[PDB]
C-alpha cells in the first residue's frame, strides 16, 4: 500500500545519459534508484539505513537488469525510426485483506497500450506495437514466467519486508510551516498566496476564508522538495481595499487541528 | 504525444533574509523527457545546482526537480530557465518569494 517501479527506456538518449532507468516507489517516497550506466540498484534518503536481509538489493539488481533487456528488446520489434519511449508502471498493493493486487501498464511514446494479463501470463494490446513487444517477450521464452514471479511473489514481499523495516519511515509526520501574503496585482485588485513549506506526507487542504464564511480552494500548486518532503501554495485574487477579512486554514496529518492563519 | 512542462518555483523553507536555504524548480506534465533546466540569479547561471531522478506521474508525463543551496536577499533576484522541444523559446519563471 503500495509498492511501485516507474521503468522507462528511450531509443536514443543523449550521451551521459542512461537509456534506462528506474525509481522504485512506497507510497509517495523513493526508495529505489537505478539507471543502465552504473547498472547497480541502490537506496534512497532514510532507505540506505533501513536494516535489509544482506541480498536484498541484489535482487532488486538482478530483476531490473532482466527489465532492462526487455525494454531495449522492445525497441528491435518496433518498425519506424521513432525515437520512441516505452515506459512501464509495476509493483503492487496489499489488498483488503493479505493477498497482494498487482498493476502491470505500459505506455509507448506517452500513451497507454499494454498491460500484463496475470490470469493468462501474457502482455496484451490493441496496437501493432503492443502486440509485436508482447510477442516478442513471449518469445524470451523465461520472461513470463519471471514477470508473473515478479509481480505475486518478489515484488509483494518486499512490500512487507520494507513495511516492517522501514515502518517508521513510512508514518514520518511534519506540518508544514505556513505563510499568508499580499502582492498588488491589477488595480483595484491583489493577489493572496497561502504557502505551505516542508510537510508530509503530501496530503493536505488549504481553503480561504472571506470573513468566516467559506471563500473556496483558491488555485492550487503543489510540488516536491530535496528530501522527499513537500510544498504547496494555493492563490485568490481579491479587490484591494478589504484584504484583511481572508484567513486561510490548513489541515494536515501533521497536525492535531485545522490552523488558522492571518496576513 | 508531446506535452509541455509546467514550472514551478519555490524555497523548501520560508524565506528569511540571511538565513541559509534551497532554492527549487519542480518541472513537470511533460513529454518526452528531454529537457534543459538552469537557475538564474540576476540573470547569472548558477553552477553547483543538482537534480533528482527522472520520474513520471500517473499519466506517463515526466518530473523533475533541481535544487541549489543559497541564501536569499530583499534585492537578489532568482528564475528558472527551461527548454524542451514543445517551446519555441526557453521559458524563464521568476521567483516569487511567496508561491
Amino acid at each position: 500500500l503500495s509498492l511501485l517501479y516507474h521503468l522507462t527506456a528511450v531509443s536514443s538518449p543523449a550521451p551521459g545519459t542512461p537509456a534506462f532507468w528506474v525509481s522504485g516507489w512506497l507510497g509517495p517516497q523513493q526508495y529505489l534508484s537505478y539507471n543502465s550506466l552504473r547498472g547497480e540498484a541502490e537506496p534512497c534518503g532514510a532507505w540506505v539505513w533501513e536494516n535489509q536481509v544482506s541480498w536484498y538489493w541484489e535482487k532488486e539488481t538482478t530483476d531490473l537488469r532482466i527489465k532492462e533487456k526487455l525494454f531495449l528488446e522492445a525497441f528491435k520489434a518496433l518498425g519506424g525510426k521513432g525515437p520512441y519511449t516505452l515506459q512501464g508502471l509495476l509493483g503492487c498493493e496489499l489488498g483488503p485483506d493479505n493477498t497482494s493486487v498487482p498493476t502491470a501498464k505500459f505506455a509507448l511514446n506517452g500513451e497507454e497500450f499494454m498491460n500484463f494479463d496475470l490470469k493468462q501470463g501474457t502482455w496484451g494490446g490493441d496496437w501493432p506495437e503492443a502486440l509485436a513487444i508482447s510477442q516478442r517477450w513471449q518469445q524470451q521464452d523465461k520472461a513470463a514466467n519471471k514477470e508473473l514471479t515478479f509481480l505475486l511473489f518478489s515484488c509483494p514481499h518486499r512490500l512487507r519486508e520494507h513495511l516492517e523495516r522501514g515502518r517508521g519511515n513510512l508514518e514520518w509526520k511534519e506540518p508544514p510551516s505556513m505563510r499568508l501574503k499580499a502582492r498588488p496585482s491589477s488595480p483595484g485588485f491583489s493577489v493572496l498566496t497561502c504557502s505551505a513549506f516542508s510537510f508530509y506526507p503530501p496530503e493536505l487542504q488549504l481553503r480561504f476564508l472571506r470573513n468566516g464564511l467559506a471563500a473556496g480552494t483558491g488555485q492550487g500548486d503543489f510540488g516536491p522538495n530535496s528530501d522527499g518532503s513537500f510544498h504547496a501554495s494555493s492563490s485568490l485574487t481579491v479587490k484591494s481595499g478589504d484584504e484583511h477579512h481572508y484567513c486561510c486554514i490548513v489541515q494536515h496529518a501533521g497536525l492535531a487541528q485545522p490552523l488558522r492563519v492571518e496576513l | 504525444i508531446q506535452r509541455t512542462p509546467k514550472i514551478q518555483v519555490y524555497s523548501r523553507h520560508p524565506a528569511e533574509n540571511g538565513k541559509s536555504n534551497f532554492l527549487n524548480c519542480y518541472v513537470s506534465g511533460f513529454h518526452p523527457s528531454d529537457i534543459e533546466v538552469d537557475l538564474l540569479k540576476n540573470g547569472e547561471r548558477i553552477e553547483k545546482v543538482e537534480h533528482s531522478d527522472l520520474s513520471f506521474s500517473k499519466d506517463w508525463s515526466f518530473y523533475l526537480l533541481y535544487y541549489t543551496e543559497f541564501t536569499p536577499t530583499e534585492k537578489d533576484e532568482y528564475a528558472c530557465r527551461v527548454n524542451h522541444v514543445t517551446l519555441s523559446q526557453p521559458k524563464i519563471v521568476k521567483w516569487d518569494r511567496d508561491m
